[PDB]
DNA sequence: TCTAATGCGAGCACGTGCTCGCATTAGATTTTGTTTT
């Protein structure tokens, strides 16, 4: 249904079609968020057939912005609520909020493997392991593994392992085992994946190259170079033409060029190729005479042909120095080393998952490996069908594989009536380290129609909302040069391209800015930086609300420098930090190389093992203790050969008190070992907040330069301990050995003031999805990172695994050609990456960019930019956008054609440009005395009584703040390890024969004085009863039973006006009568018998104590607060007043009177 | 807990404490690891460390200083498993060289002993365990097995004394879980023989079972006291005549809480049997209904004051979101302000401010950090200087006044005093130009090292420098049964190298790193490699003495000490002599025109050449001093007064050639002989360049870098120069040497590290944690050394002259 | 770990001059990071 409501037509389309799967690409800028929730809240909000909210699922990439989502569902919902209050659907759906279907991938991942656990082999209490713990177990499943190779001694493992490791160990084959394996579960089906390596390696010499699929690759790089031989040639002959070019010499590029076409001819034919690629050679330069030439010009033909020269080489050295069937003989050798690679990654892999089941454990790969073994359609999978109605997913350009093989199971029906909805876009694509596929977006772009006539819907957004039309004309200005063909892999056209919906009031300074600095290179680059920065400051920027339409002048928060790498922010942020710029960076990795933090761990491991020279010197040195070296030689001095901490020791036990020395050591060792003792009955995060307490370490660096990160610091040890307790459980023993083991293989934790005038130093990749008015993005003369194409080996998504010729007895080693295949295709894929990370560094912006690199000279490379900016077409030359390594490659022959810095539309495109070649020369008390000596600043403070009040305060009722509420008897009185049942004898204790009396005194009949048959008879109810066990029935004494019946006390018993027994009482108690210093307290008991006759009221009680005169004293005194409590309870709370007490004895039948 | 201990404010947790940090559960667990990971070094100490195994009525802070030596060892030699229950006693030596073997110190036999002791009180109980163990079959004896090793080791009286120690101390709520925890696993061991006592169960499981349990064991929940702030939940805890309640965590997803469905029966399945006429439990949307109640009745709560607190960020600073309950309140209460709770009083009113000192501790805390903040040139409240002038008023002011030391903190050296300098170093210093090198690269470096003599955790695990070691000693074995048996490194064949090799390593395998090369099959293919390696070398050694005219004097040559050669002598201010000893590697000796000439040879792990700016800086005198003492030397110890034929790194390895051409075998061979190309200098002369290499005619050299024109000079490729370079080279050193020295006697043991190719010593050195270096804080900087070229530092060298 | 400058001789073009072809060392430079409870 069409309506109009602010929307564009586009996003109209993205909110309301429904009946297949749905791509949109949202362009940057695109309220795509907006267009998501707007299109839940009418399937949610409708008023003829509305849908619940948990019947959807929605899939986010972050958990921010799945919050985000319900947060603008839970408004929305607020909306309608407003305007329907009487709805009970749309009251209902708010609750039902918190309970819906907003994750992520791997969190409805985990919500399934909790509810179908049962259907794979998984424990119900599972827990998702630490990165660190995981890969602590798969370092020592990988060292058994290997060792167990290593005992059974097969030949091929020791092919492998003298082929892929050095000539002193074996770490690099174990770091192959671990790439693989990581590598492969990238694939809904790792084994599949991993036994379809050997297929790349099973040829023969009858094997035709052009038919293999790694040669799609080689084919054209080689096609690429030739024709980038033959433009570079061209170049020379058109060079000829010109007026001051060399005429002759054209002869010689007359004669290169016929046999670069040549080989042109012959491009499909590798076998032809072979045969003529190295038989080319360039004749002699022919030299040209005269002053009617042109040095310059003359000198630069000769570097274009020797450009064509090393092209050629190139290509000779890595294709033709060796005969195709000698190639094909050279794969078809290294194949059973790669089939014993695989049996030993896939051996790997089963230990691996053993081993995690073992402790209950799963990873983040299995959180969705585990999913798709459950949902495979199987029963789960129908039923999540059956659920969701509708399927979103968000950022689909960064989903994997095995991502999509459970978003296509989730989903129900086919394609072409699928409810798949899906936004995303290739363009910001900046996850394929990740391994992420971008081409699973892109493949569905173009398998997908702008109409839904029986197939998938693509939708468009193009409007930018958000940027200014400099920012967006500079990016399509730039982009529509570099991003196309094997580069960008996506053609940059219209309909792709930033289209202007901001409404902008314009501005003189908003032009895109390029600072170009010739000669630390960082050093120079941030001082260019900090000058702009201060200019754009101290001179008014306005910044323009778009929402409320009002300028604001420029905060620090509305400026971020963005880095393609952090190594680069710790110098920028000392430099800004010293001109007087606010800067806040994230750091994910160098907190153990900070100070604190090393000190810390230092004591830790003192307290886990003294005998340890260096942690123990760290603290002794360290504020902590506070020794200076002549003080800490002068412990050596005592001990030379001995530990230091013997030394410690001695000096300790032959020092002095009145040393200053002794009294650092001697408090420091005192700390110790109340800390060694601590360790042993607490926790290590338990332990870490009482070292900074009775150190005062972490009170102490927070007053020292950069405290307030270094107390952070040490705060994030304690929060890491109480995160390791879940790993494998408390102790400094374990806690410090995981810690160790983290560092030693190489591991980090990051160093982890969001509030405003701040300027954020931080990476492109993490800027995505954020958005600010001016952007630094620098380093941009800096290289690309190509390590990962320089290895032995390396791993592809399609060929899978490529590797060089390795023969470890011959000691040789050649590159074979489906690696070299890898190189060229991995290259050009990273290169697409590097582009779209510079794409989205463009795109965060809103009003003004600012370009900053460096170089070496000015002029020479502005004219090594011209070299690539002459052609007439808008894409750059494919093999020059090739050819780039630096963020300039791409920026400057792209900005050469432009107007500012060529004839046609390109001249003349509404993006407008600033450029500065600047150079390296051009950026070129009584109150702290006081404190130090120790003495108080003098002075009228207007708090010092309130403070002075306050540090004197103690609370009132202190004293019973720790005295227990509940008492009894025996703990009022007052104030044995046991032995298993199966290893005593058969029952018959002394408490068992007691109890088991006294509930028979409190049970027997006292109507009247019973004989021994009537006693044997209760005693016969109260073990059919079950009121009696069976051994405490069969062991009994039958006399005293009617001994006591025979008695006094038993007389006036069985005859007075009221009688009750086991009667439970509370009772209050002022704190002062068994405390000493200054409130009621309980105490609870039970009365075994009261009665009341014609006299008063009397007390009853039962003992089963040891006895056969002499033992009457004791027997009183051993009861005599007890009783006085009995009777201060009868007489408090019943208000009466009790007459005498009685206590009869079982042993002998005697009773006592108090 | 933490907070309110700090804040002293007594609390009463309504919940139970878990006994999985108690040593009684620890013991047993780690015990049952012991029994089942088979002795691990990580089950066995935790085992020891509870104490429980230590000897009855023994002082523990000895019996704790021999276990921790007793660690310390067992790590060093990698000892697990059957090496706990061998025969064996476990041999102890401080220091051994595979070139010689020396008998034990009365001091190592004191040491040994110790250890053997601790090992024995240790092992039996823990033994006798695993014996009864792997003899019974049903649970019931198993558990018995369990508790003999309980009452054998004395636990309950061990138990007891510390629970006497802690009611002495005054912990009488410590002194009461030691019971609890005893009785806790007796009964857990009671219903295990209960329900299974005759079930035959395997080792697994049983451990299995008993960890399962040990996971729920609670202690008794701590009584209510008399006044007492109470903490609790908002399900199941009940509150009376509550004045002031605190709500914690309003955030998003906690309040209300999502619940977990998860069990037997999902929501869907409780739904429909709820339609079929089954009532269980409730579901989920149910439960999440009932928040709603639930957030009323603790609102509702308090009779005086209400507070609704909210966290934005977690512990790791991930960002948390306020609840709907915090907007529906701002509803309710659209003029009632938001207080912002922050331990950066800056950012509170004066007024709240004063509300942080509420005792000394936290005061203190506080003020050190406002006071660093008012050292950034910030007005900060003058309530914090009230504090200040309170907290050096009183009598605990040293404490304070210690915590404010950091305001004016930096991490500075002071220098050794020349009593305590010269008591620490010597009257004399015997030393070594690895020692001098240390020094020259840091000098606390130097007084970590050479000083102090700390030494960092020696590990069961084969390094670089005992590799090293193994190729030295290796060379100088083979070279041995050479001079033996009449034969010369040219009269090698390929079968006698391998041989000789292979054997020299197998001598000396079993005194390499505590016998690590045996210790695994691992490490055993780690030996082979090894003797591939020596193999090879001895092969390029054969080919290069076919093709030099240089002929070995003496190998692994000593100077100073016990070694032929006498020391290198040094006088310094200080009135301090310092002489060096070392080891030269290799000296070579050639006759010629210009007469008698000697090189220094020295066998690398590394291909890299000397670099003059490293020689200049003092980080590379290993080769010059060894170049000048065996010339200086030349006339007393061989026969007349020789010249400097230059100084020669010999890279041992293992090539692989990647040659991008289909070799032939020989071509192979070739190429394999020229990565063995020796680096470093040689003499600026034709003579010397055809002594080296007796093969070149023109060209290149294969064995030395150097070449030759058609004219017989060498080309400006070869790394040759002039006597009067090598003269002024070694001079060099020796200045090096002595203002070290005097540096050095002076007690000069700052923090001086150098950053030179964008490379640090720092990276290489154990002594990061006790320098604790810190750029940002100044006064701590690196030394920047510019990386010139070789004619530059000789230039240099010529200007000091 | 691959990329750029250096040394010197050989042969090809206009006996001498100059360009090429080879072989090497130094040499400079240098990552990205969600995800659970
Ligand atoms: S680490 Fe760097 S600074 Fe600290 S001592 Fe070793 S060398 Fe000197």
């Amino acid at each position: 249904k069409p309506a109009d409501s602010t929307w564009t037509d586009d996003q109209w389309n993205a909110i309301v079609s429904t009946g297949q799967d749905i791509l949109v690409a949202a362009a940057a800028g695109s309220g795509k968020t907006a267009v998501l929730v707007e299109r839940m809240i009418r399937k949610i909000t409708a008023e003829e057939n509305p849908i619940d909210v948990d019947r959807l699922l929605v899939v986010t990439f972050t958990n921010a912005s799945a919050a985000e989502m319900k947060h603008r569902i839970a408004e929305a919902l607020e909306k309608e609520l407003v305007q329907r209050p009487g709805s009970l659907h749309i009251r209902r759906q708010l609750s039902l909020l918190n309970r819906a279907s907003i994750s992520t991938l791997h969190s409805f991942c985990l919500q399934v493997l909790k509810k179908y656990y049962y259907l794979i082999d998984l424990d119900p209490g599972f827990r998702i392991a630490d990165q660190t713990e995981g890969e602590l177990i798969g370092d020592e499943v990988l060292d058994e593994l290997f060792e167990d190779e290593y005992a059974k001694g097969e030949k091929a493992f020791f092919e492998l392992v003298d082929r892929y490791t050095t000539d002193r160990h074996d770490l690099d084959l174990q770091f192959l085992v671990k790439q693989v394996y990581e590598y492969s579960r990238s694939h809904p089906n790792p084994e599949a994946w991993l036994e379809s390596f050997v297929h790349l390696y099973d040829v023969s010499e009858k094997s035709a190259i052009e038919e293999l699929p790694f040669y799609q690759y080689v084919k054209e790089d080689i096609a690429m170079v030739l024709n980038g031989a033959k433009e570079k040639l061209l170049r020379a002959l058109e060079l000829t033409k010109a007026p001051g070019g060399p005429a002759p010499r054209a002869d010689n590029f007359l004669d290169d060029l016929a046999q670069i076409d040549e080989l042109i001819q012959h491009q499909d034919d590798f076998s032809e190729l072979y045969k003529r690629v190295p038989a080319v050679s360039f004749k002699r330069a022919k030299a040209v005479k005269g002053d009617e030439f042109d040095p310059a010009l003359l000198d630069e033909a000769t570097d274009l042909r020797n450009g064509a020269k090393k092209l050629l080489e190139k290509l000779k050295t890595d294709y033709f120095t060796r005969s195709p069937e000698q190639h094909l003989k050279s794969l078809a050798e290294m194949k059973p080393v790669i089939e014993t690679l695989v049996q030993l990654v896939i051996s790997y892999g089963k230990r691996f998952e053993a081993a995690k089941q073992e402790k209950s454990i799963i990873d983040f790969s299995d959180l969705e490996h585990y999913c798709l073994a459950i949902l495979t359609p199987s029963e789960a999978a129908r039923f999540y069908q059956e659920q969701f109605h509708e399927v979103l997913v968000d950022e689909y350009q960064d989903t994997n594989l095995v991502q999509e093989s459970i978003l296509q199971l989730v989903t129900s029906g086919p394609e072409e009536t699928g409810n798949l909805f899906m936004v995303g876009d290739v363009k910001q694509s900046i996850y394929r380290f990740r391994l992420a596929e971008p081409l699973l977006f892109l493949s569905k772009y173009k398998r997908f129609t702008e109409s839904g006539e029986g197939t998938g819907r693509k939708i468009d957004l193009n409007k930018n909302f958000r940027s200014r039309a400099d920012i967006l004309d500079s990016t399509n200005f730039l982009f529509k040069q570099l991003m196309g063909g094997k580069i960008g892999e996506v053609d940059y056209d219209e309909q792709a391209e930033l289209k202007l919906g901001a409404a902008y009031p314009d501005n003189d300074e908003t032009e895109t800015e390029l600072l170009l600095i010739d000669n630390e290179t960082v050093q120079f680059e941030a001082k260019a930086i900090a000058k702009e920065i201060r200019k754009l400051i101290s001179s008014p920027f306005k910044v323009y609300d778009g929402k409320k339409k009002t300028h604001r002048n420029i905060q620090y928060r509305d400026i971020v420098i963005l880095l393609r790498s952090m190594p680069w922010a710790p110098q920028i942020m000392e430099e800004l930090r010293a001109q007087g710029i606010p800067v806040y960076a994230n750091l994910t990795s160098g907190y153990f190389e900070a100070v604190e933090v090393a000190v810390a761990l230092s004591v830790l491991k003192v307290i886990d093992n003294p005998y340890q020279d260096i942690p123990l010197a760290s603290v002794l040195r360290s504020p902590i203790v506070g020794a200076d070296e002549n003080e800490l030689s002068l412990i050596r001095l005592e001990n030379k050969k001995a530990p230091y901490y013997e030394a410690m020791k001695d000096y300790l036990a032959a020092g002095d008190r009145s040393d200053e020395l002794y009294q650092k050591l001697n408090t420091f060792y005192g700390h110790l070992q109340k800390w060694r003792a601590f360790s042993k009955n607490h926790s290590v995060s338990e332990l870490i907040w009482e070292v900074y307490r009775d150190t005062k370490y972490m009170d102490y660096v927070g007053g020292m330069p950069g405290g307030k990160q270094r107390q952070a610091n040490l705060r994030v040890l304690y929060d890491r301990a109480r995160q390791y307790e879940s790993t494998a459980f408390r102790g400094l023993f374990r806690f410090l050995r995981f810690i160790e083991r983290m560092q030693e293989r190489g591991d980090d934790l990051g160093t982890a003031s969001e509030q405003e005038d701040v300027v954020r130093l931080m990476t492109i990749h993490s800027s995505k999805g954020l958005e600010f008015p001016v952007v630094f993005v620098a380093g941009l003369g800096r290289n690309f990172n190509m390590m990962d194409l320089n290895k032995s080996y390396l791993l592809d998504k399609e060929l899978g695994f490529g590797t060089k010729y390795i023969h470890p007895q011959l000691r040789i080693s050649y590159p074979t050609l489906p690696l070299i295949a890898m190189k060229k295709k991995m290259r050009r894929e990273l290169l697409s990456e590097e582009l779209r990370v510079l794409y989205v560094a463009l795109t965060r912006a809103k009003e003004k960019l600012f370009l900053i690199g460096s170089c070496k000279d000015h002029q020479k490379q502005l004219a090594k930019w011209q070299a690539s900016a002459s052609q007439t077409d808008w894409l750059l030359p494919e093999f020059d956008r090739y050819q780039a390594r630096t963020y300039l490659d791409f920026i400057g022959p792209a900005l050469a054609r432009h107007r500012d810095l060529a004839h046609a539309d390109i001249s003349g495109h509404p993006a407008r440009f600033a450029v500065q070649m600047i150079h390296s020369y051009d950026l070129l008390s009584e109150r702290l005395e006081a404190i130090r000596r120790g003495e108080p600043v003098p002075g009228s403070f207007a708090f010092d009584e309130k403070a002075r009040e306050q540090l004197s305060w103690t609370y009132p009722h202190q004293e019973v703040t720790q005295i227990r509420t509940k008492q009894s008897v025996s703990e009022i009185k007052r104030k044995l390890y046991r032995r298993p049942a199966f290893m005593m004898k058969k029952g018959l204790t002394a408490a068992e024969k007691g109890t088991a009396m006294h509930t028979v005194m409190q049970h027997i009949p006292l109507s009247h004085v019973p004989s021994i048959e009537e006693a044997e008879q209760t005693v016969h109810r109260l073990y059919e009863k079950e009121l009696l066990t069976e051994e405490q029935k069969d062991a009994i004494d039958i006399e005293e039973i009617v001994q006591f019946f025979h008695t006094e006390i038993g007389g006036q018993l069985i005859g007075a006006k009221w009688k009750d027994r086991e009667i439970p009482f509370s009772l209050a108690l002022p704190a002062k009568e068994i405390y000493p210093d200054a409130e009621p307290l309980l105490v609870q008991g039970i009365i075994d018998c009261l009665y009341e006759t014609e006299d008063g009221l009397y007390l009853l009680a039962y003992k089963s104590d040891r006895i056969e005169e002499g033992a009457a004293p004791i027997l009183k005194k051993r009861y005599e607060t007890q009783i006085q409590l009995y009777t201060k309870a009868v007489e408090q709370i019943a208000k009466t007043k009790v007459k005498g007490c009685a206590l009869y004895f079982f042993d002998g039948g005697h009773i006592l009177t108090l | 807990k933490e907070v309110f201990a700090d804040y002293e404010i007594p609390y009463f947790i309504d919940g139970k404490a878990s006994m999985l940090n108690h040593p009684l559960i620890e013991f047993i667990r780690s015990s049952l690891d012991v029994l089942k990971g088979n002795w691990r070094y990580e089950a066995v100490f935790r085992c020891v460390k509870t104490e429980l195994l230590f000897p009855l009525n023994e002082p523990k802070a000895k019996v704790r200083e021999q276990v921790d030596q007793l660690e310390n060892y067992c790590i060093a030699y990698g000892i697990k498993g059957d090496r706990w229950t061998k025969g064996d006693r476990f041999q102890y030596r401080r220091f051994v060289s595979l070139d010689d073997d020396f008998a034990q110190t009365d001091q190592e036999i004191e040491m040994e002993n110790m250890l053997n002791d601790t090992r024995d009180w240790i092992v039996p109980p823990l033994f006798q365990l695993q014996k009864r163990m792997k003899k019974a079959k049903t649970v019931q004896e198993k558990a018995e097995a369990l508790y003999r090793y309980l009452e054998e080791t004395d636990v309950p009286l061990k138990l007891d004394q510390e629970r006497q120690r802690a009611e002495d101390d005054g912990r009488i709520i410590e002194a009461q879980q030691h019971q609890q925890a005893w009785d806790a696993v007796i009964q857990l061991l009671e219903e295990f023989v209960e329900m299974m006592g005759d079930d035959e169960i395997s080792l697994d499981l049983f451990q299995q079972m008993i960890e399962a349990g040990a996971e729920s064991l609670t202690f008794s929940l701590i009584p209510p006291a008399l006044d007492q702030v109470f903490v609790g939940n908002m399900d199941l805890s009940r509150m009376y005549g509550t004045s002031c309640t605190f709500v914690l965590g309003a955030n998003d997803g906690v309040l209300p809480a999502r619940p977990d469905e998860n069990g037997v029966l999902s929501d869907d399945d409780r739904e429909w049997l709820k339609t079929i006429g089954v009532e269980l439990s409730s579901g989920g949307r149910e439960r999440l209904l009932d928040e709603h109640f639930l957030i009323y009745m603790a609102f509702s709560s308090p009779s005086d004051r209400l507070y609704v607190s909210y966290p934005i960020a977690d512990a790791e600073g991930k960002t948390l979101l306020p609840s709907m309950i915090v907007k529906r309140l701002e509803e309710l209460f659209p003029h009632h302000k938001e207080r912002l709770l922050t331990n950066e009083p800056e950012q509170v009113s004066d007024e709240e401010q004063l509300m942080y000192v509420v005792n000394k501790s936290v005061a203190q805390s506080f003020t050190a950090s406002q006071l660093r903040l008012w050292t950034r040139e910030y007005d900060i409240s003058d309530v914090w200087w009230s504090t200040y002038n309170v907290l050096m008023s009183e009598q605990d002011r040293l404490q304070s006044k210690k915590l404010f030391s950091s305001l004016f903190f930096r991490n500075e050296v002071k220098q050794l005093e020349r009593s305590v300098s010269r008591q620490l170093y010597g009257e004399r210093i015997q030393g070594s130009v690895s020692r001098m090198e240390t020094f020259n690269a840091c000098p606390f470096s130097h007084f970590a090292s050479h000083g102090l003599h700390l030494k960092e955790r020696q590990f069961f695990k084969l390094e670089a420098p005992d590799i090293g070691q193994l190729f030295h000693s290796s060379l100088k074995l083979i070279s041995d049964r050479l001079r033996d048996e009449k034969l010369d490194w040219r009269d090698l064949t390929k079968e006698q190298c391998e041989l000789f090799s292979y054997d020299a390593v197998e001598r000396l395998a079993p005194k390499l790193q505590k016998e690590i090369l045996l210790s695994s099959n691992r490490h055993y293919y780690v030996k082979e490699k090894l003797q591939k390696i020596v193999t090879r070398v001895s092969g390029i050694l054969s080919e290069h003495a076919k093709a030099s005219g240089f002929v070995p004097i003496g190998l692994e040559l000593g100077f100073g000490g016990k070694g032929p050669l006498p020391p290198l002598t040094f006088q310094l201010k200080n009135g301090c002599t310092m002489e060096l000893v070392g080891r030269i590697d290799r000296v070579d000796k050639a006759e010629s025109s210009k007469g008698l000439l000697l090189r220094i040879v020295a066998y690398k792990s590394s291909d890299k050449g000397l670099d003059l700016a490293e020689v200049y800086y003092g980080l590379a005198l290993q080769m010059l001093t060894y170049l000048d003492l065996s010339i200086t030397h030349s006339a007393d110890w061989l026969g007349m007064r020789a010249t400097p034929a230059g100084v020669l790194y010999f890279h041992i390895h293992d090539p692989m050639i990647q040659s991008n051409l289909p070799l032939g075998l020989d071509e192979i061979e070739q190429e394999i002989f020229k990565k063995f190309k020796m680096k470093g200098l040689l003499l600026g002369d034709q003579e010397v360049v055809r002594l080296m290499d007796t093969t070149l005619q023109e060209g290149r050299s294969n064995i030395i870098n150097a070449g030759l024109k058609k004219d017989g000079s060498l080309r400006s490729d070869s790394a040759a120069v002039g006597e009067k370079e090598f003269d002024l080279l070694t001079k060099h050193v020796r200045r090096t040497f002595q203002e070290a020295g005097e540096q050095i006697t002076d007690g000069r043991v700052s923090i001086e590290p150098y950053k030179m190719k964008n490379k640090t010593p720092c990276t290489y050195c154990a002594f990061k944690s006790v320098c604790q270096f810190d750029e940002s804080l100044e006064e701590n900087e690196y030394r920047p050394l510019k990386a010139e070229k070789d004619k530059t530092i000789l230039e240099w060298i010529k200007k000091e002259a």
